[PDB]
């Protein structure tokens, strides 16, 4: 419940530890996307019913983005100086500033490649990670060409919304649309939202290759990995391209049925379930039995 | 394949899309026409200068052949330019106003009136004249007209002068003056716009005496006194020229 | 040419090779070697220079009409300019013009060629061979292309053999030499001297053969050509109807312009424009670009397979991937993590929690007494696993061992309570231990108590606890041995269920201290002798492990489940762990019951229960064994959600052949070499790309990268999208074909100007040739795709009446109009309004008529007439490509008075695209619009 607002380096980063660390049991560190925070998205999801036998036995650190959090002030100019890179950078203080040791991501969007660079750059704090809707490349040259000629004559929420769910939802405009748009346009600090949302798409294409037998491989992700995207999803190439350059021992594909935007508000009683075996698999909580089991 | 009521409800199918499609087709084709303007061409640049046309035209790729002595053999020619003429006689541009000479008829508003051409311009090969226009005597006549261009200002003095390639032993007598085209007429505004206007014309007898009887010529006509009106050309051979063959059988 | 090494020695052969039998040689002399023997056997084949290739693309197919028109054309202007002086270059344009036109189109078709091989034979590196060497004093498993002459090579079951190899060391290897030979008999290899003849001389091992069994290492004698291989040296359905549809539309174009060929002759053509424009139409109308449309559509699919994990072996396996019904697969490491973990114990009659992990080691209980050390104590003596060096800083969660998973799971549980199992298994002294094998079921091994007792001799075993219960008579309760009687078997009976009805693997341990008398501290241990009282020990605890089920499992059972594919799982497990964990993935589901279960449920014995109201099974493997054809038909007729638990790999076969019998198209999981004639009996085997061994890969239709079952769904939802895509594909290359016959019918019949002429025909279908390769390359995965019953394989076409009209009577004539109304504007916008072109044609079309009249009443002459025909006919073109090139990028986005432009014709397409929107029709060919 405590909530420190560590500093560090480029910023000031507010983290909401919802729990109580179990010695040097992992941590679950999860980071938003862009045009939300934590309590939009994560606090629809690690309070579900399924969720709560996972949340018991582990810890959860519920970090902010740098002017995403609720409550902020602004700047006049800005200027929102940590990049990707950066936003990862400053990680590794909020892990030692709680006396933290390991964590297992959750990464949505550009939290999901906030955690992979993070993971990227210090293998051996970071156990494993989920990353739903992780992007490893940049805008590219049309995507990128699209980008500055439809947002410029479009708001920047709508823009969020674009970016988040598919446009068969957006043009069909549902309840959770708008119940969604409503938490994006208020609950939220536009003036670092709109710098936010820009250093996302000034990004540089995370480094990370396919093994392939081969010692002048690129590096990547060691730790075990499973990578949620619905199927009906704007980023479902993105995850597929990130799916693969990746170690196929380790990561798995986990692109969900009848979903799309946000597998985490959606369905979560899909992704709980594939949350439980992710982390059974990697030897925690192994005595929590099978849950179409366990109603028998 | 049998079926007749599939067959029957294809074809309907069919019959209701078709006409949906028909009638957007349709829509679209009233509504280019109401962009468009009805008295004078949108675009002008593809037809810069004016060709040059004979009249009538014959059977068989402007060819004139006709015989000396058979009246069925002209007779074609004959009631054609009786009834290319016919508004050119005097009975029917009583109504058309008279002309000055030599300046171009430049007309403003709704006025729009035409000058008249006498048909006795042309001599000898008017319809006032002998019923036939040159043949059964010997000396056929054949029209010289040049294409009618809108806003069209021909600069100079507009002659045709047709000179016979045949060494010139069958002289050609080329009617109307020395081959000039008053230039009373030439601001042609389009139909519409210009009621009853009469091209000029200019007619051309080819002397075929019975001594140099049958052969051909080959009387090459062109415009020689205006600049604007171009004549030389390598792909078109009727821009500001023409060239046809007169035969006399027997 | 066979000369071998067989009759040399073992001690010369460290001379021949230089090589150390039990260390060989050093990676500096292998790659020494590699620099100057060169690869490995690499059977360099032979090659086209590809310029034969480009030339063959040119003049090969239709294009060799267009060649002869481009022939005819410059005959025929060298005929004018040699007769008469001031030629027109028109001849020499056209013929110009039309071989413009044919290199253009083969250029196309020979990059659309390139791109497709080169996205083809990326998949011969994705999993490169390998071969097991112990150069440097550790197994290593370098590439196979880096093996050189002389490096030790150790082969196992089911690996290819890298090189010739003369074996120095075997345990019981055979290999399959059917690929040399024509018998597939498993002959044996043995480090002896059988025949002097090469090729049977039991102790050489041949390049490209498979040894099926045992183990066996041996030295590399032949690396290169030089191997005793290397010396030496029908169609699909998709196929099928796509080269019919092109003889159909070929002899209909062939037809068509046969017709325009004689029409245009009665419409006073020059004998050239006439024998020119048939040539436009029949290679206009003809589909060329369409087996390079389906080879790229199927290209790319496999490619995107690739890239989830699915690694496709050949072009037939990917249509026949999307048209699956059953995917009979096994459970572990392709329904199942095998990462297993030790949750439960029972000792001391209460069922304790393994949780340990850093906070409470003593979950449930700290340190107890002699049961649960005896119990430690089993469990880290009969293990043969151990960690790996370079790993004493890692947490004991988060480190590596090496051996089965079990064993793993083992180590690292009592490794967590305990303390440096390294420590205890040292402390004490492992002298025998029997190898495990699935025939006893237990492994014995024979050791020495320091503490009190010292016998010599131990009887620390574990095994399946159905079975090792049978022969530890005694039982250990508070640390003192007791008799067990039947209250004791039932708690345990009742203690088995409960733990394996979670889901668990659940071992036995018992253990005996053996009398001195009978055996004395000098004894030695036989396997064929008794000695030990293999009976007779004493029960200690049970210890459990989950293996948990794959994150992405039961979202690809679900999908599988909507999309009507039967999944049936082949376990090699005790049918109620079966069970738990089929329930626990989704294969049994909710509802659905066993016939035990609605016995249970009912209070009714199971004999009464009737087997049609279970529509879920679990046969047991020793059954399987005794049903006939019939009524292993009848059981997977009837139960819809089947499981065969304790089923033997060789029953895979017979379980394929029973699932083939309905006509279903059934999938399976190889990992194995006796699973290996059921990858060739199913339709699409599927192997295993990291457990899986060489055979089965060999023997497979289909690799998965990640060994996940859920890939394998993956794979069947990408390549059910090849069925609509290609008629999308055949739909786009079809709609072309009426703005191109269109014009010259409208002329004949309406007598107007031609709005279209031959070269500018050609143009139109030069530049919409690559609009069905561009569409495939840019598109999007259809919703709902995995919501559909499979296809039927031959009750399902391609080409349909209904595609067919949609391609050439709508879409077509959509197109048409819009380039009909593009040359009515540029008519109408000169002088010719719409309303004076009717009848026009004869005096248009005249050479001699120079006084042809507008509507505004100006005259124009044949020439002036004929300019504007021609940026007629070149805007028609021109609207045309750049409507069809429009109206793609934006479906595949929405799902002065130039606007006669292209504008117009994609306007209409929405107009009557929403108006089909409107009507909905029906299942539905609305998509197309
Ligand atoms: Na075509």
């Amino acid at each position: 419940c405590q909530e420190h607002d560590i500093e560090t380096t480029h910023g000031v980063v507010h983290v909401t530890i919802r729990g109580l660390p179990k010695g040097n049991r992992p941590v679950i560190l999860t980071y938003h996307d862009i045009g939300l925070n934590h309590k939009s998205c994560f606090n629809a999801f690690f309070n579900f019913e399924d969720m709560q036998e996972i949340t018991q036995h582990f810890a959860v650190c519920h970090v902010d983005a740098p002017g995403q959090q609720e409550g902020a002030p602004s700047f006049p100019t800005g200027y929102q100086y940590p990049t990707m890179d950066e936003l990862a950078e400053m990680l590794p203080p909020v892990l030692t500033h709680l006396s933290l040791k390991s964590i297992i991501g959750i990464g949505v969007g550009a939290g999901a490649y906030i955690l992979s660079r993070f993971a990227l750059n210090h293998p051996e704090l970071v156990e494993g990670l989920v990353l739903i809707n992780v992007d490893p490349c940049a805008k590219g040259w049309i995507d990128w060409a699209a980008s500055k000629l439809s947002g410029l004559t479009t708001n920047v929420v709508d823009i969020i919304l674009a970016h988040h769910f598919g446009q068969e939802e957006l043009q069909a405009n549902l309840d959770l649309i708008q119940t969604y748009r409503m938490h994006i346009a208020q609950d939220i600090n536009q003036d670092n939202l709109q710098l936010f949302l820009n250093s996302y798409n000034g990004r540089r294409d995370l480094e990370i290759e396919r093994p392939i037998l081969g010692d002048n491989k690129s590096k990547t992700l060691k730790c075990s990995t499973l990578l949620v995207v619905g199927d009906n999803s704007p980023a479902v190439e993105a995850v597929v391209e990130c799916n693969s350059r990746l170690n196929p021992i380790n990561t798995t594909l986990l692109k969900m049925a009848d979903c799309g935007g946000l597998p985490q508000v959606v369905q979560p009683g899909k992704l709980t379930e594939a949350f439980k075996y992710f982390l059974q698999g990697m030897g925690y909580i192994p005595s929590a039995s099978m849950t179409r089991l366990a109603r028998s | 394949g049998r079926t007749a009521k599939s067959w029957g409800l294809i074809l309907l199918f069919y019959l209701v899309f078709y006409g949906f499609l028909a009638a957007l087709f349709s829509f679209t084709m009233w509504v280019m026409l109401q962009t468009l303007n009805d008295e004078v061409p949108k675009y002008r640049d593809q037809i810069p200068s004016p060709g040059l046309m004979v009249f009538p035209k014959p059977v068989t790729a402007l060819e004139y052949t006709f015989s000396r002595s058979d009246p069925t053999s002209y007779a074609g020619y004959i009631e054609d330019l009786k009834k290319f003429l016919k508004p050119y006689t005097l009975e029917e541009q009583k109504n058309l106003t008279v002309c000055p000479d030599g300046a171009l008829f430049e007309q403003k508003g709704p006025v729009y009136v035409a000058c008249q051409f006498p048909i006795s311009l042309l001599q000898a090969c008017s319809g006032m004249n002998d019923p036939d226009f040159g043949y059964s005597q010997g000396n056929p006549c054949i029209l010289v007209k040049m294409n009618r261009i809108i806003g069209l200002k021909p600069e100079g003095v507009p002659r045709i002068d047709c000179v016979s390639k045949n060494e010139d032993i069958p002289n050609v007598a080329v009617y109307p003056h020395n081959g000039m085209i008053d230039l009373k007429y030439f601001p042609y505004y389009g139909k519409k716009l210009h009621v009853g206007y009469l091209q000029p014309l200019v007619a051309v007898q080819v002397s075929f005496a019975p001594n140099n009887t049958g052969k051909e010529v080959t009387v090459e006509c062109k415009i020689d006194g205006s600049a604007n009106l171009k004549s030389q050309d390598d792909r078109d051979k009727f821009l500001g020229r023409v060239m046809f063959k007169i035969t006399a059988r027997a | 040419v066979s000369m071998d090494d067989h009759k040399l020695s073992l001690d010369e052969l460290h001379r021949k090779y230089g090589t150390d039998l039990s260390r060989g040689l050093t990676s500096a002399r292998a790659a020494e070697i590699l620099a100057r023997d060169g690869p490995n056997a690499l059977t360099p084949p032979p090659t086209t220079p590809e310029w034969i290739k480009f030339c063959r693309q040119l003049f090969g197919g239709f294009s060799m009409l267009l060649w002869i028109g481009a022939i005819l054309c410059f005959l025929a202007y060298s005929i004018q300019a040699a007769t008469e002086e001031e030629p027109q270059n028109d001849n020499l344009y056209l013929g110009v013009v039309l071989s413009a036109v044919v290199i253009i189109t083969g250029c196309f078709s020979y990059y659309q060629e390139a791109k497709s091989s080169k996205i083809m034979e990326s998949f011969k590196n994705m999993v490169p061979q390998q071969a097991l060497v112990i150069r440097n004093g550790e197994k290593m498993s370098i590439n196979a292309e880096e093996v050189v002459v002389g490096d030790l090579v150790e082969v196992k079951g089911g690996d290819r053999i890298p090189a010739d190899l003369r074996i120095i060391s075997a345990n019981g290897c055979k290999v399959d030499n059917s690929s040399l030979t024509g018998e597939s008999e498993p002959q044996t290899r043995s480090p002896d001297f059988t025949n002097e003849n090469p090729l049977e001389t039991r102790n050489i091992a041949f390049f490209s053969t498979n040894c099926v069994e045992g183990t066996a290492r041996g030295i590399v004698v032949y690396t290169g050509d030089r191997t005793v291989m290397g010396r030496i040296a029908g169609q699909t359905p998709i196929a099928a109807e796509i080269e019919h549809f092109i003889h159909i539309i070929t002899g209909v174009a062939v037809f068509l312009g046969v017709s325009f060929f004689i029409l245009s002759l009665i419409l006073e053509y020059t004998w050239l424009e006439a024998v020119i424009f048939l040539i436009g139409i029949i290679v206009a109308n003809v589909p060329e670009g369409l087996l390079a449309t389906v080879t790229v559509c199927l290209t790319l699919t496999a490619k995107r397979m690739a890239r989830k994990n699915c690694l496709v072996k050949n072009l037939e396996a990917v249509e026949t991937l999307g048209s699956t019904s059953t995917i009979c697969s096994d459970k572990t490491g392709t329904l199942t993590q095998n990462r297993m973990t030790v949750a439960h114990m029972w000792f001391d009659n209460q069922i304790h929690e393994a949780d340990t992990t850093e906070n409470q080691s003593g979950v449930s209980f700290d340190k107890t007494s002699a049961t649960w050390l005896a119990l430690s104590r089993i469990a880290g003596l009969c293990n043969r696993a151990v960690f790996q060096a370079n790993q004493e800083n890692l947490p004991i969660l988060k480190r590596a061992v090496a051996g089965d998973a079990s064993e793993s799971a083992l180590l690292k549980c009592i490794e967590l309570c305990c303390g440096s199992v390294k420590e205890m298994r040292e402390r004490y002294a492992k002298i025998v231990e029997i190898p495990f094998n699935s025939t006893n079921k237990y492994q014995l091994s024979i050791h020495k108590n320091p503490n009190t007792s010292e016998p010599q001799h131990l009887l620390v075993m574990k095994g399946a606890p159905e079975r090792i219960l049978d022969r530890c008579s005694s039982i250990l309760l508070h640390g003192k041995e007791q008799p067990l009687d039947e209250e004791l078997k039932d708690a345990f009976q009742n203690a088995y269920l409960e733990l394996g009805g979670l889901g668990e693997r659940v071992l036995g341990f018992c253990h005996l201290f053996l009398p001195d008398e009978q055996f004395p501290e000098g004894f030695q241990f036989d396997t064929d002798d008794v000695n030990f009282p293999i009976d007779n020990l004493c029960f200690v605890g049970l210890i459990s492990m989950i293996d948990p089920p794959r994150a992405a499992v039961p979202d690809a059972v679900g999908k599988c489940r909507s999309a009507g594919i039967k999944v049936i799982m082949v376990t090699g497990d005790h049918p109620i762990t079966a069970k738990a964990i089929a329930k626990g993935v989704g294969i049994i589901s909710e509802g659905n019951e066993t016939v035990e279960d609605i016995a249970a449920r009912l209070n009714i014995p199971v004999s009464q229960v009737n087997p049609r109201d279970a529509k879920a099974c679990v046969v047991h493997g020793s059954d399987l064994k005794d049903m006939t054809s019939e009524q292993l038909d009848d059981i997977l007729k009837y139960h819809t959600e089947i499981v065969f638990a304790r089923t033997s790999p060789q029953q895979k076969l017979i379980i394929v052949e029973g699932c083939q019998r309905q006509g279903a198209i059934v999938a399976v999981t190889g990992d194995g070499v006796n699973d290996s004639p059921a990858l060739k009996k199913a339709d699409i085997g599927v192997a295993m790309g990291i457990a899986g061994s060489d055979v089965s890969k060999q023997a497979a239709d289909m690799i998965l990268l990640d060994d996940n079952f859920a890939s394998i769904v993956t794979g069947v939802e990408e390549g059910r999208l090849i069925f609509d895509n290609l008629k999308k594909s055949i739909a786009y290359t079809l709609t072309s074909n009426i703005p191109e016959i269109t014009p010259f019918l409208i002329f004949i019949i309406a007598n107007i100007p031609l709005p279209l002429g031959t070269v500018t025909i050609l143009c139109i279908d030069l530049g919409t040739d690559m609009v069905p390769a561009i569409s495939l390359a840019y598109e999007q995965a259809e919703s709902d795709i995995m919501k559909r019953q499979p296809r039927n394989p031959k009750t399902d076409k391609l080409v349909n009446e209904r595609l067919i009209s949609m391609a050439y009577g709508q879409i077509g004539m959509i197109q048409a109009l819009g380039g009909f109304f593009t040359y009515f504007v540029i008519l109408a916008e000169n002088g010719f309004l719409p309303i004076h072109l009717l009848g026009l044609r004869v005096d248009w079309d005249d050479r001699w008529i120079n006084d042809v009249e507008d509507s505004y009443g100006q005259q124009w002459t044949y020439e002036q007439r004929k300019i504007v025909e021609f940026t007629c006919h070149t805007a028609f073109f021109v609207s045309i490509v750049v409507v069809q090139w429009a109206d793609l990028v934006i479906c595949k986005t929405r799902r002065t008075w130039w606007f006669c432009a292209f504008p117009y014709s994609l306007l209409i397409f929405v107009y009557d695209k929403v108006r089909k929107l409107i009507i909905r029709r029906r299942v539905e060919k609305e998509t197309y619009y």
